[PDB]
Parts: structure tokens; sequence; C-alpha cells
């Protein structure tokens, strides 16, 4: 249905 | 990790670095595990600033950071999504889709995909906006294996949104538009994209005939049957699932799944330890024996009878159920001598014993398929035969205590079966 994104970081 | 105030000031600011800088702190900050302050940045009035950052095209830091943002914003509750639309999202992420930057076109599929999955309006909304030349332009590519299998799971699974719901189902022309990109995706050799394709199939398969009929035509009945044998239970689950919209159509659209191949996989199918599975494989296999007398006989050469038999003896409930249709059906529709056969198999005990069943609704269905082998044996005088195998497992009683039942068609069924087989 959905998914969210979470990572990278600069 | 910043406070949702500090990113209002930085936001705030007439800084595009600071803004740059707080964008990036709010995109870490909706990243989370832990429950993200999703609400909290919206009460802030940040996505028309988020919204506004996606236009930059001198700074694409800024793009991505806010586009990543509006994501996951966009993947939570519909109020959520509503959030982000409300905020003049589509177009702008429409836009981004031509980015020279992968990793921002690929942010605004994702975000599309988020927009068009929480239900029919924002899914058409998205269409409206003109979103799937773009996005069909991506995979305009001569073979699928060049692209980053990373991307390639993105647009499928988003393209796979845009083919979802049913009130009201896609658009047609849109269907149409999709369907030969999608249909390449489905030869793919990506376990995941298969998988998220064989789910787009399932969705446009989830219809009226005339939907059917456009999916068939593509010729990716094959191709499914060779995935409902598949190893992942991920691709097998809408694999089976199209195969089983697929057989609620014409018996024409049957004949292409029995044509395919698809009966060979069963015996495996209607003994899978995943108890979803043996469900929607029984649930198949009933449509399949609504169909022609030739059709029947096709479960017959195959050795689905003894199978259908076993799960009609042990099995979850729900999966037994579809089990008894499936022989209601074939009881109704084949011949005397398949009749006869599917009685010869073992039908009779195991369709008694679930006559004790506490759901009207099934027992409803077993009395058919009584009524029905009865009526057959009938036509071979052997009645009293049968009348007796009945009593023999102990059926005779199930139905003489279904007399003295409280649903009208039970008891009148009931007691019609008694009086003229039995008393």
């Amino acid at each position: 249905g959905k998914i969210s994104k979470h990572w990278t970081g600069i | 990790n910043w406070s949702v105030e500090d990113i209002v000031k930085g936001i705030n600011s007439n800084n595009l670095e600071s803004q740059l800088q707080a964008t990036q702190a709010a995109r870490k900050l909706l990243s989370r595990e832990k429950q993200p302050p999703i609400d909290n940045i919206i009460r802030a009035g940040l996505i028309p600033k988020f919204v506004s950052f996606l236009g930059k095209t001198d700074c694409s830091p800024i793009q991505f950071e806010s586009a990543w943002a509006l994501t996951n914003i966009a993947s939570g509750t519909s109020e959520q999504t509503k959030a982000v639309v409300d905020g003049g999202a589509i177009p702008a992420f429409i836009s981004l889709l031509a980015s020279p930057h992968a990793h921002i076109s690929e942010q605004a599929v994702w975000a599309l995909g988020n927009i068009a999955g929480d239900g029919s309006a924002f899914r058409d909304l998205v269409i409206k906006h003109g979103a799937i030349d773009p996005l069909l332009a991506l995979l305009a590519v001569p073979d699928l294996s060049t692209l980053a299998c990373g991307y390639l799971r993105n647009l499928t699974w988003t393209l796979s949104n845009l083919c979802r719901n049913k009130n009201p189902a896609p658009p047609l022309d849109a269907v149409e538009q999709i369907l030969p990109t999608l249909v390449r995706l489905l030869h793919h050799n990506d376990p995941e994209v298969l998988a998220d394709s064989c789910w787009a199939i399932s969705y446009l398969t989830d219809g009226p005939n005339e939907r059917i009929e456009m999916v068939v035509k593509k010729g990716v009945v094959p191709q499914l049957v060779k995935l409902l044998g598949a190893t992942e239970l991920p691709i097998v689950t809408p694999a089976l699932r199209a195969i089983g919209n697929i057989v609620t159509g014409t018996d024409e659209q049957t004949q292409k799944v029995i044509d395919a191949g698809a009966l060979a996989v069963f015996p495996s199918l209607l003994t899978n330890p995943k108890t979803n599975i043996q469900k929607e494989a029984t649930w198949t296999m009933s449509n399949i024996t609504a169909g022609r007398q030739d059709q029947i006989q096709q479960v017959v050469n195959h050795g689905l009878v003894p199978f259908l038999v076993g799960v009609l003896s042990k099995a979850d409930f729900k999966t037994q159920k579809e089990a008894a249709w499936a022989i209601t059906n074939y009881t109704s529709g084949g011949t005397v001598e398949q009749i006869v056969y599917l009685v010869h198999c073992g039908i009779i005990e195991p369709l008694m014993n679930l006559l004790s069943a506490k759901d009207t609704k099934i027992i409803q269905v077993i009395l058919d398929a009584i009524s029905n082998i009865f009526q057959a044996a009938e036509k071979l005088g052997e009645t009293e035969k049968l009348s007796i195998m009945i009593e023999e497992c102990g059926g005779l009683d199930k139905i003489e205590a279904l007399q003295r039942h409280e649903n009208e068609s039970v008891y009148k069924a009931s007691l019609n079966l008694i009086e003229k087989y039995f008393s």
C-alpha cells in the first residue's frame, strides 16, 4: 500500500 | 536530531543553505522508526515550504531532501497523504520524474506511489495530472536488465499502485497504456519485480470479464502459470490470485488457464503448508469446476479429485468451505459418470462429517451437493445404494436432525431429502 524510506544523512 | 521548532526557524530563514540544512534535518526526523513526528511537521505548516523546494532546479540537494521528507509524510494515514496532495505536491512530483538526477527521479516515483496508493480518487488524480507518460518513459529501454535494480523495483511498485483499487477501477485507457510495460516487468528476473508485477495483474483482473479480457489478450497467462510454481511465497501468492480472478470470467478465459497447464500445479497448491495458498487454490478450483463438462473432465484427468477429497477431509474451515463449493459446482454441472467417479473417490464421508458444521452457509452448499449426487444416482436407479452409504457414514442422522433446524432453506432441503430417498 504505502512505504516510507529512511537512511542516508550528511 | 533537531527539534521541530528549530526546523521551522531554518526553513523560515530566507537563506537557501539554512533551508537546506533544516530540510535535511526534517527528513531525518521523519525517518525515525519510533513514530516519526509527522503530525507536528504538518501542523507546523512545513508541507507548502517542502513542495516549494521541489521546484528549485538549481539546488538539487534540497529537491532530494524535501522530496524524501514529503514521501515519508505521504506514507502515513490518508489524512497525512491528503496533506501532501493539498500542498500541491502532485504536479511538482511529476515534474521531478524527468530530473537528470536518478536519486531525485526515484524519490518522485516513490512519492507518487504513496499518493496513488491511498485510494482510487488520489490514484485517478495522479493519472489526470499526467503521471503515466513520464513514468513509462523511465522504463523505455530495450532491456530492463540495464536499469539499477532498486530503481526498477520502485517503478514497478508505483505502477502497481496505479492498478489497484476497485471503486472505481483504474481508467480503461490508463490500463491499456500501462499493460505493455507491465507485461515486460512480469517477464523480468528480479524476484521482487516479479512479485509486484503479479500484484498489478491480480488487481487488473479483479473485475468484469471485459477487464480480464484485456489482460488475457496480452498473453500473460503462460507466464502467470510459470510463476504459479515459483519457490518464493511472495511470487506464488499474487500469481495464484491473478489466476483465481481469471477463472471467474468466461469459460473461454478459464480455458486459457487450463491450456497454459495450470492444473498440473494444483496438487502441491492444494496441499501447500501455507493456509492462505491452500484456501485460494481451492477457491480457484471451485470456479473451474463451475465450468463446462469438458473442463470438469480436465480436473479429473489431472487427478485433482482425490486432492479435493483430501482438503474437504482435513484443512482450515475456510479452505474446507471453498471445497464444498467446488464439490457443489462439480456435482451441479458434471455428467453422471463424473459424479459417480466423485463418489468412488470418497467424497461422501468427509462431506457428511461437515454437516455438523456450525455454519449455516456450508450446510446449504452441502445439502445441495447431496441433492445433486442423488439426482445422478436416480438416472442409474442406484438411489437406494447411495441412500445407504449416507446412513453408513452416519449422515442419515445429520440430515435427520437437520429437519428440526431453523433456517428454512436448510430444513426445507433436509426434509425434502428424508421423504424421498430415506424414510
